[PDB]
């Protein structure tokens, strides 16, 4: 925020300007966007099963 | 959870045949000759009504 290029600048999710992540502060952040391609099974009716993603850190520097 | 057989769809109509193909009403007359005479005379007519979607009739 104390430099020319970063005067009053925000960071938000691509394509969704109303969801601001960072505003006028130094917070290193990465945004992972998820998109699904699916084929439902024929005749199967289901209500509320979850889709679970697990993240495991391998190396850091 | 639920596995649908995808068969529970139906559409229904009706059919009927409540009338015979023809109706016959008679207006015939009489033959009144003398005993042993020879002649000819018109008797009358017979009306043959035709019913729904009937186009050709074969009678005996
Ligand atoms: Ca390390
Ligand atoms: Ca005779
Ligand atoms: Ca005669
Ligand atoms: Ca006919």
């Amino acid at each position: 925020p104390d430099k020319t290029g970063y005067t009053n600048t925000s960071i938000w999710v691509p394509g969704e300007p109303d969801k601001i992540i960072v505003y006028n502060e130094t917070k290193p952040v990465a945004i992972l966007n998820f998109k699904a391609f699916y084929e439902a099974k024929e005749g199967m009716l289901f209500d509320s099963l979850p889709v679970i993603f697990n993240f495991q850190v391998l190396q850091v520097g | 959870t639920t596995q649908s057989p995808l068969n529970s769809f139906y559409a229904t109509g009706t059919a009927q045949a409540v009338s015979e193909p023809i109706d016959v009403e008679s207006h015939l007359g009489s033959i009144t000759p003398a005993a042993g005479a020879q002649g000819s005379d018109d008797i009358g007519y017979a009306i043959v009504w035709i019913k729904d979607q009937v186009n050709d009739v074969k009678l005996k």
